């Protein structure tokens, strides 16, 4: 649950998603995680 | 849990609820035709009789109530036109309800002083009492609230002139006249517009109700008025199709009226 | 186009994500019924003609995740007995047609997550479905509704019949 | 440094300078009447009279300074409704301070000669006068300026008549009734047409003014004159709810004078 599907995860609670075209957040959030990268995306709607 | 949504509309029954009044006692009295009471008929009609205080005083009372009325359906102009509420949490709805119950006892009074029934079924306050009176009782049963027909209230206005009479405030035939032409030209204006703001808020029903216009009162109330004095901006107008039928109807109407009421409006002209 | 996938009568699996779809004509799918899994995620699809799915009677799970749909037609969807599964997350639904779940049997798997649900008396059926076929604890955490006026804390499985009550059911 | 900007609006300041004069002495003589004079009356009077040459003089005068203040507000109707300048840099705020305090010594000069306060506190006169005067002095205070109801200076122009029957120009008393009469129509279409551009380019104040729709002076008259001939193209049209009220209330006050003034306009015309 940590960890996404598609992201990769750091000790820290260190979530990166960089460069993976997701049209929205993915589904693995955690309450473990204290940092989400969620950079060049192409996200358009929250 | 607290939520408001339409569901689905319930207007068929609150019409309903009046059309079942009203033709059903026609037919009633209809049929009783052709199949101590002179003392009760005396009784209730020296009882709203106007020469006598209480007569007097009950019509002040009632055209106030229909003031009151009138400012209430103003007030909810501005809410969606079908909604749900709850009978007990708002007062508002108690004050309508303590006017439309003394509407019936005022109504039930005035029947019982009638020497011609049918005829007196027919009148403009007998049936602004139908279509008024009884959509108030089903709203609180069911718990539930539709604008309808209470703008018809406004049609009492033609008696302010009267309520002025015998307060000693006017005196001349002159003045009367005008005042009376007035209160019945302000009168049509307000109910014109009221069924026009109905007809146009609620959509049509064929259609599923999917071409509702925006239009508040008193935007009817410009479109009224822009209309009747033959200018026709184009800016606002009505959409619909009941609404179009409606404007048509209202068009004709004011021109036969007016055309009708011109020699009164050169007599008070004069010379 | 109409006709797209004319000649491949056997067709079993069908997949369409990233593509940027905009416009899917009518009937389009005549022929294709014998499908079961159709993705057509990932698009920017609005509104579906009604009808379009009613070819199709062997689908069994269908995704339409990351689209711009905003309402679900009953009439686009039709009756599916054999379908199985149903996605509408990542997109702007914001209430479903009563009845719309009962046409189909078989809705044993739904995902939702993402819409901006408002939660009312629209909603009624689906939360009368979630008491039916309860959702994951972690699908239910996630898929949240908007509450009218005030926060959006309110989870949409945390409602009950009581908030059923409210509905005026047809009169007797 | 040097910048103009609106800021905060400051027109209920400039409005209350006339309603705590116009109100305020009203309830004085009202409470006067409650609880050497005669020479300096008739000096007054006679200070004033349409038969000597000083009285003659003194209203041509008067209009002339007053077709100025109308040519001056017709100036400043293409710049925004309140703006900041100085008064000792622009010399055409001087021309008009100097209209106006000569206004407010002829107004003084009336009110000497004036056998009943009260009456001549109610004429179309004094009302300009005070709803006029007070706001340039509030303007050179403050050290800006409000567009405010400068236009009604205009509705002197029904004298006009007047001046050309002692300039031995009109002698006939049709010419003079038809004079008039243009005069009237006139002066009460550029007043419509002041406050109808007023409202609309000032917006809703309960909206804070966001309703503001850019319509010139002209574009007003333009309107206006579409809308007495009962016309109504619809490309140009009031969108505020003030605006509207304002129409449908000129509507209604131009149908009614025209019916009023029928009759003079056959006479005119004659056999
Ligand atoms: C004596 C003769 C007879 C005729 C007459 O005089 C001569 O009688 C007079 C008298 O009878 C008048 C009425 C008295 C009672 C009045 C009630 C008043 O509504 C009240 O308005 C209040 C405003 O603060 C409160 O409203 C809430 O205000 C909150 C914010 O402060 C909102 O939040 C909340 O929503 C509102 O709540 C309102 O009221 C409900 C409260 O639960 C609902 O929430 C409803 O939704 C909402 O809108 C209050 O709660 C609400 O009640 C209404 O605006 C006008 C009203 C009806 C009056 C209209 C004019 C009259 C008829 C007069 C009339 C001339
Ligand atoms: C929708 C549109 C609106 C506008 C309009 O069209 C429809 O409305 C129409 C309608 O409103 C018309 C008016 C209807 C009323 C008409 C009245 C009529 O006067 C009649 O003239 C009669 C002449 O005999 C009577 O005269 C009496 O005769 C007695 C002797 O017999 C004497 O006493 C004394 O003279 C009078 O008493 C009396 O004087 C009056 O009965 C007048 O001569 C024309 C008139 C005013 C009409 C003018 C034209 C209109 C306005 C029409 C107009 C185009
Ligand atoms: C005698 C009876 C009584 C009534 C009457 O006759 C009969 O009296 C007559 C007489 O009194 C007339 C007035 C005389 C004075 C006139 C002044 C004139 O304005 C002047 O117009 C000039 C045009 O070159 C200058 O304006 C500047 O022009 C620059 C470009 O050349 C701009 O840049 C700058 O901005 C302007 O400057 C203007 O004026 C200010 C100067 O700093 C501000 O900058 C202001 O902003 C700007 O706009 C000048 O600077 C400005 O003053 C105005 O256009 C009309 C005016 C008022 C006249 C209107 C009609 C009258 C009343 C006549 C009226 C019929
Ligand atoms: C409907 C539109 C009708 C337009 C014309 C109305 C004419 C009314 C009329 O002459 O009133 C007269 C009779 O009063 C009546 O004849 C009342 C008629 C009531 C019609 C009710 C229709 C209900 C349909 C569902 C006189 O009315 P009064 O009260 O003596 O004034
Ligand atoms: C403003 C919006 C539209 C409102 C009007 C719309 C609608 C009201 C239409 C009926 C008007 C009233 C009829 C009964 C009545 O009192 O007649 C009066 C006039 O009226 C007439 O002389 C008859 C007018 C007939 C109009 C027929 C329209 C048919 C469509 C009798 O007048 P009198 O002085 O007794 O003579
Ligand atoms: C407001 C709109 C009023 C529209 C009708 C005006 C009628 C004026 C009228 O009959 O004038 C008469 C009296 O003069 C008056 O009675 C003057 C009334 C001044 C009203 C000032 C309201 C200020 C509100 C804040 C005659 O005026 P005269 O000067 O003899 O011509
Ligand atoms: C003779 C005195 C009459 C007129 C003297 C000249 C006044 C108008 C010309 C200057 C204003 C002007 O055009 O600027 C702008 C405003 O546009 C308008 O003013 C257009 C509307 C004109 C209405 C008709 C004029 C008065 C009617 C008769 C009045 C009789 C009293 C240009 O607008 P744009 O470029 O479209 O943006
Ligand atoms: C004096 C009693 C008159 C009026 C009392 C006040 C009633 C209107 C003001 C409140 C309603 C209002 O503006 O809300 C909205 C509706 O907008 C309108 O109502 C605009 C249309 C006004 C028509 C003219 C008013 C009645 C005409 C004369 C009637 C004489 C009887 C604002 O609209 P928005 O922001 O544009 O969206
Ligand atoms: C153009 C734009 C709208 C401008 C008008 C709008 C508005 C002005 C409205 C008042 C008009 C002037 C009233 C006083 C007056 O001199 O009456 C005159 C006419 O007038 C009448 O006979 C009375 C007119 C009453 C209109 C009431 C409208 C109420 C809304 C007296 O006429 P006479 O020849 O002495 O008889
Ligand atoms: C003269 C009066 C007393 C009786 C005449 C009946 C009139 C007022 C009735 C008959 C048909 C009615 C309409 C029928 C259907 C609808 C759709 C629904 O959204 C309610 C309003 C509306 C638009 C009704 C308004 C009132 C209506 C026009
Ligand atoms: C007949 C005259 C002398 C007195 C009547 C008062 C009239 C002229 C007053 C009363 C209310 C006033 C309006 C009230 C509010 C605003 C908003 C602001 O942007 C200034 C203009 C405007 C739109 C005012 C214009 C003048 C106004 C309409
Ligand atoms: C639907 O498709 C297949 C059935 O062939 C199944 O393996 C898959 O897990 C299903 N998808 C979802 C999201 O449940
Ligand atoms: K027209
Ligand atoms: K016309
Ligand atoms: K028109």
């Amino acid at each position: 649950p940590d960890c996404p599907e598609v992201c990769t995860c750091v000790p820290g609670g260190l979530a990166s998603c960089s460069a993976l075209s997701l049209p929205a957040v993915p589904p693995g959030l955690s309450l473990r995680l204290r940092a989400l990268l969620l950079d060049h995306n192409r996200v358009r709607a929250l | 849990v607290p939520c408001d949504s339409r569901g689905q509309r319930m207007w068929w029954a609150f019409l309903a609820s009046s059309m079942v009044t009203f033709f059903g006692g026609l037919f009633i009295i209809l049929l009783w035709r052709t199949l101590w009471m002179t003392s009760v008929k005396d009784w209730a009609g020296v009882m709203i009789s106007a020469q006598t205080l209480t007569g007097r005083v009950l019509v002040v009372l009632v055209f106030a109530l229909s003031i009151g009325a009138l400012v209430i359906y103003f007030i909810d102009s501005s809410n969606p036109i079908e909604s749900c509420q709850n009978f007990y949490k708002d007062f508002t709805l108690q004050i309508d309800m303590a006017f439309n119950v003394f509407f019936l006892l005022y109504f039930g009074l005035r029947f019982i002083a009638a020497n011609d029934k049918l005829w007196f079924w027919l009148e403009v306050n007998s049936v602004v009492d139908f279509f008024t009176v009884p959509p108030v009782f089903v709203s609180v049963y069911l718990n539930r609230s539709w604008l309808g027909l209470r703008f018809l209230r406004a049609l009492r206005l033609i008696q302010f002139s009267e309520i002025l009479q015998f307060l000693n405030i006017l005196k001349t035939s002159n003045s009367i006249k005008l005042v009376n032409l007035l209160s019945i030209f302000i009168s049509t204006w307000l109910t014109a517009a009221g069924f026009i703001h109905l007809v146009e808020n609620s959509g049509d029903p064929w259609e599923n109700f999917q071409n509702n216009q925006a239009l508040t009162y008193w935007e009817c109330v410009y479109l009224l008025m822009v209309t009747m004095s033959t200018v026709g901006y184009g800016d606002v107008y009505a959409k619909t199709t009941l609404g179009r039928l409606f404007m048509v109807f209202f068009i004709l109407g004011g021109l036969a009226m007016f055309a009708s009421y011109v020699p009164e409006i050169i007599e008070l002209i004069g010379n | 186009p109409p006709g797209a996938f004319a000649g491949a009568g056997a067709l079993q699996r069908l997949d369409l994500r990233e593509n940027g779809l905009h416009s899917v004509h009518v009937r389009a799918f005549w022929g294709l019924g014998a499908l079961q899994l159709l993705d057509l995620s990932a698009n920017q699809l609005e509104a579906l003609a009604p009808g379009t799915f009613a070819p199709l009677r062997a689908l069994r799970n269908l995704s339409l995740a990351g689209n711009r749909l905003a309402r679900l037609e009953p009439a686009a969807l039709g009756a599916l007995p054999l379908l199985r599964s149903l996605s509408l997350q990542d997109n702007e639904l914001a209430a479903l047609a009563p009845g719309l779940l009962g046409r189909l049997p078989a809705l044993d798997a739904l995902h939702l997550r993402g819409n901006p649900w408002g939660c009312g008396c629209a909603l009624r059926p689906l939360c009368a479905w979630l008491r039916r076929h309860p959702l994951p604890a972690s699908e239910a955490e996630t898929v949240l509704c908007v509450w009218p006026g005030r926060l959006t804390l309110s989870p949409l499985t945390a409602f009950s019949d009581a908030a059923f009550s409210h509905c005026a059911q047809p009169l007797a």
